[PDB]
C-alpha cells in the first residue's frame, strides 16, 4: 500500500537549513502530489505547500514562501522540504502527505511525521476538546469562513501522532474507514459524526477545506474517553 | 508543418507535459537569436539565384557527363528542371532555416523525392553534389564569407544558423 | 500547426516563393510578442494544477446537475475525466502560447470536439464555464503581466468561441 | 423532402431512367406503410398541444438549471420559445409521418440545428429530454396502433439521434 | 423535389400548421388510388419509346420544314437531340405522375428550358406540338385507349391520372 | 444490381445516412410486390424452354430474311445462337423478377448490347420481335396471375425499350 | 452492391440457371421474415448513436492506452474520427442487415479498410474490440434485450437476424 516514509527527526541551530525527505512507495509517484503539513507542539495542522512531481510545480502557503522549498525526485520517488533560516517558530513536526490532483485533492496517506527542533479560508472548530464514552454518538462540527462547495476532508490524528484521512468530499469514506464515521454539510457548516464510539477513535480530528488555495485545516478537536 | 516552437510543443505533447522550463529556455534562446536567424534567411534568399546557379554549374563542371546526350542535364528542358529543383530545395531549406525546424523541408520536399528521382532517372550522386555545393554557398552567405558578395550585418557569431543550414542540406542529401 | 512562422511559410510555399521581407517581418512579430506569450505559458505551466482544479470546481458549481445520474460527471471517474479534460485544454493553451498560434488547440482539442461531446453527452457549456472562470480569475499584475494576460485570455476566448 | 417517392425518382433521374419496376415497388411500399404513418400523423396532429406541453414540462423538470439566469429558459419568453421549439419539432415529425421520410425534419429542424443551438446556448440534451419523454410516454394501443407507434417512435428516435 | 405528400406538407408549413384532416384525407385518396397511379406510370414507361418516336414523327410530318435544311430536326444529330429531349420530357412527366406533383418536372426539366430552347433556336411551336402529341399518346395509354397496344389492368376509371398527365404536359407546353 | 433495396441503400450511403423510415418503407414495397414478381419468375423459370422456343420461332417467322446468307441465322449454329440469346434474355428477365428490378438486365444483357449487335450485324428488331411475341402470348390467368403478368410484361417491355 | 435476391441471381448466373425453386423458396422465406428484418434494422438505427458511443467508450475503458498521448484516440480529432468510423461501420452493417447480403458492407466499407488502418496506425485489436461491442449491443437491440431501452415489436424469434448482424460484424472484424 501507500506508505510515504519520511526522514528521521533532525536537530539544527537557528539560521541553519534542514532538508526533510519523504520516500513514497506503493503508487505511481507522478500520479499524485506531495503536500507538507506543519504541526507545532500541541497545535493544529498547517499546510506548508504541495509539489506535483509530474510537472515539478510547487504551490506554497504564503506563510511559508522562501522559508520552505519543495523539490521532488521522480527517479527515487521521493520529495524534499528544505527549511531555511530556522527559528524557534519552525520547531514542529512536519508531515508529508500524498496529494490528489483536482477533485481528489486529499491528503490520502500521510508520513509518520518528521520532528524538527529549533483571503484565506479560516476553518473554525468551535469545540477544541470533546469527552465521550464507548458506544456514544459524538458529533464534530466545523465552520468555514466563506462558503465552500463540500470540498472538505476530515483527518484522524492519533495520540501517537499518525494522521489518517477519514472522510473526503464531506461525505465519502476513505479506503479503510469503517461506516461508524460519517460526514455532512453543504455550505459553510460541516459535521463529522462517529456512531458507536470505539477506543480506536480516541484521536484529534481535523477538517480541511480544499475549495481554495492555500489549503487550511481547522483548529482540531481532541476526542477523549 | 512544424516550426521550432511547435516542435517543442509536439515533444511536450508526447508526455502530456506542459512546455517545461528547459524547453522554454531553449525557445527563448531561439527568440534571442531570432534577428540573426532572419539575417541568415535574408542572406540565403538574397543570393538564392546565385547559389542555385553556381551549385548546378559546379555539379555539371565536375560531372561533364550530365550535359552529354543521355545525361540528366542534357537538354534545356532538363537543365531548367534541374535549376528549378535546386531552387525548390534551397527554398525549402530556407523555409526550415526560418522555421527553425526540418518538418517543412522533410514533408513538403523530401517526402517521396528519392523515389521520384529514381523513377525519373535523376542521378542521386549528382543531386547530392549540387545540394552540397548549395550547402557550402549558403553556409558562406550565412557567415558572410562569400568572396564576391558581402551583406552588412552586426558583427557576431552565426555558426549555429550555419550548422542548421548545413544540417538541412545534409537531410536533403541523406533523403536521396 | 498554425503559428506566425507556419502561416507565412505556408503562404510562401503556396506561391512557390522564397521567404521575403513580409515573412521575416512576421517572424519579427513572433520575436516581439514571444516575451508576453511565453510568460503566460510559463505561469500557466507552473500553476496548471491549481488553475485546472479551480476551473473544474467552477464548472461543477455552475452546473451541479452534471452530478445527477445519466449526466456527465455522475460518477467520480467521470468527474476526474472532466478535470482531466480541463487539464488537456489548459495544456493546449500553454502549447498555443508557446507556439504563438491557435494551432495546437485547433488540431488537438477543437477539431473534433463538437462530435465527441455530442456523442458522449458532454455539454459545451460546462467547458465554457471552466474557461470563462479561468479567464475572469486571472488578475494583473498579480498572476501575469498585462500582455501575458492578454495572450492568455486570448487563448481562453479562442477555446470558448470554439465551444460557442 | 426525402421520402420513398423522392428517393427513387432522384435515383432514376441521376441515371436518366424512366421509372422501372423497382420504383413502382417502392411506391407500393409507400402505399402499404401509409396507413400506419398517417395514423400516427393524425394522432400527433390532433393532440400536439398536450404532447408538446408534456414534452416541455419533462425537459424543464429534467433540467431545472435551465431556469437559472444566463441559461436557456431564464425568462418566461425563453420558456415559451422552448415549448414553441418542441412544437416545431413535433410538427416536423408530423410532416415526416405524412411524407413517409425524414426530409421535413432534415431540411427544417436538423440541417442547421447544431450551429443554431451552439450560438444560442441551447443544450441539445433538453430537446433530447423532451423527445425521449414523448417517445417513452406513448403506449400501445391507447395512443395509436402498434405500427403507428413504430413510425412515431422512429421519427422521434431520428430527431434524438440528430441531436446526439 | 416534392411529391404529393411533401407538397401537402409544404402547404401546411406555410401556416405552421400540422397536416389537417382534409389534407390527410386527400393524401389517403392519393394512396387509395396508388395502384392506379402505378399502373398509369407503368403504361407510360412501357410505351415511352413509341410515345416519343410517334410524337416527334408527327411533329415532323405536320411541319415538314423541321427536316428541311435550316430546320431544327434537319441532321441526324438534331433529330437525335429532339428524340432525346422528347424522351427527357416524357421521363420527367412520368416522374411527376409517379410523385403526384409537378415539382420534379418544373425544377429539373422546365427551369430554363424556354431560355435554352430560345438560345439554341429550337422552335417553341414545334416543341409544344411534340409535347402535345406525347400528351395525347400518354393519355391514351393511361386510359388504355391506344389502338395498337393494350395493357391489361383491372377495370376502372383512371381519368384523374389521365388529367394529371395532361396537366403535366400542359405545364411543359406553357413553360416553353 | 438495381433493385428497391440496392437503390434505397445506395441513396442512403451517398448521403452517409442510416436506413430511415422511407428506406424500410421501400423494402416493405419489396415485400408486397415480391409475391407477384416471384410468381412470374417461377412460371418463367419452369417454362423457359417452351417460351424461348416460341419467341425464337416468332422472330424467324417475322424475319425469314435472317436465313439468307450473310444475315444473322444463315447457319444452324447462328440460329442456335439466336435461340440461346433469347434464352439469355429470358433468364435475365427471370433474374429481374426475382431481384425486383432491372439490374440483372441492365448489367448483363443491355449494357453493351447495342455495340455487340452492331458489330455482329444482329438486328435489334429480331430480339424485339421475340420479346413482343412473348409479351403478347401471355394469357391471364392461364399462364400467371394478373400482377405476375404485369411484372413479366414490364420486364419484357423494359427489354424492348432497351432495344428501341 | 447486392442484396439477398441479387446474391441468389448471381449464384444462379454462375451456372446460367434460372432461379431454382429452392432458391426461390429461400427468398420467399426472406420476404416472410421481411417485417422482422425491418424491425431489426429499425432497432439498430434508432439506437445507433448509443451503440457507437458505448462501443467506443467500452473499447477505451478496457484499453486506457488509447486516450493516452500517442494513443489512437488521444486528441478530440482522433476520438471524433474513431466515433465516425464506428458510426460508418454500424451504418454499413445496417445496410447489410437491410439488404440481407454483406456485399454492400464488404465493397463499400471493408475493401481496403485493413490497409488504410495499418497506414494510419489505427490499432486493429482495439478496432475489433469496438466492433465486437457494437455487435453485442446491436444483437441485444435486435433481440430487444438491451437493459436500458426496449422497442415494442410483435413477439417472436429474431435469432436469425441477430446471427446475421453478428456475422456482419464478424466480417468487419476479420477484414481488419
Ligand atoms: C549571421 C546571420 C550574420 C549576423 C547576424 C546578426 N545580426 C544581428 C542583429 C540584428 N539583425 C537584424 C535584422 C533582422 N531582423 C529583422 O527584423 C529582419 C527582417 C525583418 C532582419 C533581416 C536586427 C533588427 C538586429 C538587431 C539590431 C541590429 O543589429 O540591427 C546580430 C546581433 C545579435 C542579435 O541582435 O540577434 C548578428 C550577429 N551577423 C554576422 O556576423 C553574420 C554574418
Ligand atoms: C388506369 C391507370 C388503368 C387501371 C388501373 C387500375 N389497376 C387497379 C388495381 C391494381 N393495379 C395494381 C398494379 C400496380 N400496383 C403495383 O403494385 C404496381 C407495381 C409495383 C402496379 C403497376 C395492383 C396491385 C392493383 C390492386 C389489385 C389488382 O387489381 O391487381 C385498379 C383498381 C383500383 C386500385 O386497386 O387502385 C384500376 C382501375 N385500370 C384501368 O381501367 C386503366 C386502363
Ligand atoms: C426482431 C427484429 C424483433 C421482432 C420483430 C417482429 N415484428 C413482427 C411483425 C411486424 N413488424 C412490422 C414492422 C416492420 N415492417 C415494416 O413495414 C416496418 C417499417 C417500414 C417495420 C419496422 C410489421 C408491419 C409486422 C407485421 C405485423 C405487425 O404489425 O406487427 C414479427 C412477427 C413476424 C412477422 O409478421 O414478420 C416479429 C417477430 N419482434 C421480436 O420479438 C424481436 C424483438
Ligand atoms: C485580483 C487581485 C484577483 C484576486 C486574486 C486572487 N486570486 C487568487 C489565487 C489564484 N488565482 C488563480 C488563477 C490565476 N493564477 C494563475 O497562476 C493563473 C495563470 C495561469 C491564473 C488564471 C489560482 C489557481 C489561484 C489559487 C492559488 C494559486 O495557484 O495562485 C487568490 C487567493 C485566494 C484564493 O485562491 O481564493 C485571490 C484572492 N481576487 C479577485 O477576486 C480577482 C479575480
Ligand atoms: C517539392 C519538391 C520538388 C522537388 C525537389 C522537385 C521534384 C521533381 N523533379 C522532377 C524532375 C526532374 N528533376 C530534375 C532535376 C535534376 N536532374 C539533374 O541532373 C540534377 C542532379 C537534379 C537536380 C539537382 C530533372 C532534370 C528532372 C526531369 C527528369 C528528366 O527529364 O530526366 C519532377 C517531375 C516534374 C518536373 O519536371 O518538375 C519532380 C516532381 N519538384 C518539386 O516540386
Ligand atoms: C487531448 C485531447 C483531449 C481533450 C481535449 C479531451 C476531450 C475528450 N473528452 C472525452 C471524454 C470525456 N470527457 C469527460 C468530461 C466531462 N464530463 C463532465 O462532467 C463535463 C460535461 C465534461 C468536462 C467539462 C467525460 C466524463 C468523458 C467521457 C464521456 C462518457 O461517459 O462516455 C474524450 C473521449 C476519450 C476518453 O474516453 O477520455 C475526449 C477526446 N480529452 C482528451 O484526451
Ligand atoms: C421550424 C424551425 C424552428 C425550429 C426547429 C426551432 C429552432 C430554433 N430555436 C431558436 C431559438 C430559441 N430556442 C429556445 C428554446 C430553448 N430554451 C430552452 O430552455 C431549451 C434549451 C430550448 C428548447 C429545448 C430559445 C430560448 C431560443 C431563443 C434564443 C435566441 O434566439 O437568442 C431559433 C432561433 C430563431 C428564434 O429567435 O426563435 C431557432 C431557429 N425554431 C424554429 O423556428
Ligand atoms: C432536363 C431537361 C432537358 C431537356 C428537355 C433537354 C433540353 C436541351 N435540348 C437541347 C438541344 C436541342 N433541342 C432540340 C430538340 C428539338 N428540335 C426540334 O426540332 C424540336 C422542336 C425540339 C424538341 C421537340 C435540338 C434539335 C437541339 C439542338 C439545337 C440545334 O442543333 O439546332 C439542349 C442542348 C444540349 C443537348 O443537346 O443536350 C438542351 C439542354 N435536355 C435536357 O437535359
Ligand atoms: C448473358 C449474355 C449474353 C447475351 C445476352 C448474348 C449476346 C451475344 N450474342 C452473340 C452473338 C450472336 N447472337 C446471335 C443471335 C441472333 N441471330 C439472329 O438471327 C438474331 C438477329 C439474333 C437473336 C434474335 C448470333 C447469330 C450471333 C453470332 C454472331 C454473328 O452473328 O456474327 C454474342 C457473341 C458470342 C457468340 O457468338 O455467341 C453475344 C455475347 N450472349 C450472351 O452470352
Ligand atoms: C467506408 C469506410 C470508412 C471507414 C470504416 C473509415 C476508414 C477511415 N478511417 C480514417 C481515420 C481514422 N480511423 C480512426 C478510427 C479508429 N481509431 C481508434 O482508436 C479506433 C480503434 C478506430 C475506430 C474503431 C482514427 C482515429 C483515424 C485517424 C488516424 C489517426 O489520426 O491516428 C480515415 C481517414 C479520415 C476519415 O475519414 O476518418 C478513413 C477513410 N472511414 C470510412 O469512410
Ligand atoms: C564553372 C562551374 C563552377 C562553378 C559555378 C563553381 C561551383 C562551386 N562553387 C563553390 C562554392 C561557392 N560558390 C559560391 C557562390 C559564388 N561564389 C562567391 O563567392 C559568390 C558571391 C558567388 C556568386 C555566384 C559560394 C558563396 C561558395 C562558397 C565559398 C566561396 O565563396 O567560394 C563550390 C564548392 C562547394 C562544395 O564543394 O560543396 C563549387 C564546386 N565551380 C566551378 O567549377
Ligand atoms: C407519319 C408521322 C405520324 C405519326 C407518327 C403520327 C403522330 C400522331 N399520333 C397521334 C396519336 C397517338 N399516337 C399514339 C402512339 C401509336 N398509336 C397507337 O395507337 C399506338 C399503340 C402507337 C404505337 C406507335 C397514341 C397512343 C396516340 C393517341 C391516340 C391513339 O390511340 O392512336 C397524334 C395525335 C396527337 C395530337 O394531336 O396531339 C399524332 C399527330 N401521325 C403522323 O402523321
Ligand atoms: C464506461 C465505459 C463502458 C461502457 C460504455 C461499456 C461498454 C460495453 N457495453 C456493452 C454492452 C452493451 N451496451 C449496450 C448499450 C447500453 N446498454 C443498454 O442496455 C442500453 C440501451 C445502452 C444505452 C447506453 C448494449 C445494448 C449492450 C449489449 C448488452 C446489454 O443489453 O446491455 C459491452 C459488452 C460488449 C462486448 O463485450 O463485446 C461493453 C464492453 N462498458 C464500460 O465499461
Amino acid at each position: 500500500e501507500v506508505q510515504l516514509q519520511q526522514s528521521g527527526a533532525e536537530l539544527a541551530r537557528p539560521g541553519a537549513s534542514v532538508k526533510l525527505s519523504c520516500k513514497a512507495s506503493g503508487y505511481t509517484f507522478t500520479s499524485y502530489g506531495i503536500s507538507w503539513v506543519k504541526q507545532r507542539t500541541g497545535q493544529g495542522l498547517e499546510w506548508i505547500g504541495e509539489i506535483y512531481p509530474r510537472s515539478g510545480n510547487t504551490y506554497y502557503n504564503e506563510k511559508f514562501k522562501g522559508k520552505a522549498t519543495l523539490t521532488a525526485d521522480k527517479s527515487s520517488s521521493t520529495a524534499y522540504m528544505e527549511l531555511r533560516s530556522l527559528t524557534s517558530e519552525d520547531s514542529a513536526v512536519y508531515f508529508c502527505a500524498r496529494q490528489g490532483y483536482y477533485a481528489n485533492s486529499q491528503f490520502t496517506y500521510w508520513g509518520q511525521g518528521t520532528l524538527v527542533t529549533v483571503s484565506d479560508i479560516q476553518m473554525t472548530q468551535t469545540t477544541s476538546s470533546l469527552s465521550a464514552s464507548l458506544g456514544d454518538r459524538v458529533t464534530i462540527s466545523c465552520s468555514a469562513s466563506q462558503g465552500i462547495s463540500n470540498y472538505l476532508n476530515w483527518y484522524q490524528q492519533k495520540p501517537d501522532g499518525t494522521v489518517k484521512l477519514l472522510i473526503y468530499y464531506t461525505s465519502s469514506l476513505h479506503s479503510g474507514v469503517p461506516s461508524r464515521f460519517s460526514g455532512s454539510g453543504s455550505g459553510t457548516d460541516y459535521s463529522l459524526t462517529i456512531s458507536n464510539l470505539e477506543p480506536e477513535d480516541i484521536a484529534t480530528y481535523y477538517c480541511q477545506q480544499y475549495s481554495k488555495l492555500p489549503w487550511t485545516f481547522g483548529g482540531g478537536t481532541n476526542l477523549e474517553i | 508543418m512544424l516550426d521550432a516552437f511547435s516542435r517543442v510543443v509536439v515533444n511536450s505533447d508526447s508526455k502530456a507535459a506542459y512546455v517545461s522550463g528547459s524547453d522554454l529556455q531553449a525557445l527563448k534562446t531561439f527568440i534571442a537569436d531570432g534577428n540573426k536567424r532572419l539575417d541568415a534567411v535574408n542572406s540565403i534568399v538574397s543570393n538564392a539565384s546565385c547559389i542555385v546557379s553556381d551549385a548546378v554549374s559546379g555539379m555539371i563542371c565536375e560531372n561533364p557527363g550530365l550535359i552529354a546526350p543521355g545525361g540528366n542535364c542534357y537538354t534545356n528542358r532538363r537543365m531548367a528542371a534541374c535549376l528549378r529543383d535546386g531552387e525548390i530545395i534551397l527554398r525549402y531549406t530556407s523555409y526550415a532555416l526560418l522555421a527553425g525546424d526540418s518538418s517543412v523541408l522533410e514533408d513538403r520536399c523530401l517526402n517521396g523525392l528519392k523515389e521520384t528521382y529514381i523513377a525519373l532517372g535523376v542521378p542521386t550522386n549528382s543531386t547530392v553534389r549540387a545540394v552540397s555545393i548549395m550547402k557550402s554557398s549558403a553556409v558562406a552567405f550565412i557567415s558572410n564569407t562569400a568572396s564576391q558578395r558581402k551583406m552588412a550585418t552586426a558583427d557576431g557569431d552565426c555558426s549555429a544558423l550555419s550548422s542548421e543550414v548545413a544540417s538541412y542540406c545534409d537531410k536533403v542529401s541523406a533523403a536521396i | 500547426m498554425k503559428s506566425v512562422i507556419t502561416t507565412t511559410i505556408s503562404a510562401a510555399d503556396a506561391a512557390g516563393r522564397f521567404p521575403s521581407s513580409s515573412d521575416l517581418e512576421s517572424v519579427q512579430g513572433n520575436i516581439q510578442r514571444a516575451a508576453s506569450r511565453l510568460e503566460a505559458a510559463e505561469k500557466l505551466a507552473g500553476n496548471h494544477e491549481a488553475v485546472v482544479k479551480e476551473a473544474g470546481d467552477a464548472c461543477f458549481a455552475k452546473y451541479p446537475y452534471l452530478k445527477n445520474p445519466g449526466e456527465a460527471g455522475d460518477s467520480q471517474e467521470k468527474i476526474n475525466k472532466c478535470y482531466r479534460d480541463i487539464d488537456h485544454y489548459m495544456r493546449l493553451i500553454n502549447y498555443s502560447l508557446v507556439v504563438g498560434g491557435t494551432g495546437p488547440l485547433d488540431e488537438w482539442g477543437i477539431a473534433g470536439a463538437r462530435e465527441v461531446y455530442r456523442a458522449l453527452n458532454l455539454p459545451g457549456s460546462s467547458y465554457i464555464a471552466a474557461f470563462v472562470f479561468t479567464r475572469d480569475r486571472l488578475c494583473v499584475p498579480r498572476d501575469m503581466s498585462a500582455q501575458a494576460a492578454v495572450e492568455f485570455s486570448g487563448a481562453l476566448d479562442y477555446v470558448i468561441n470554439s465551444l460557442c
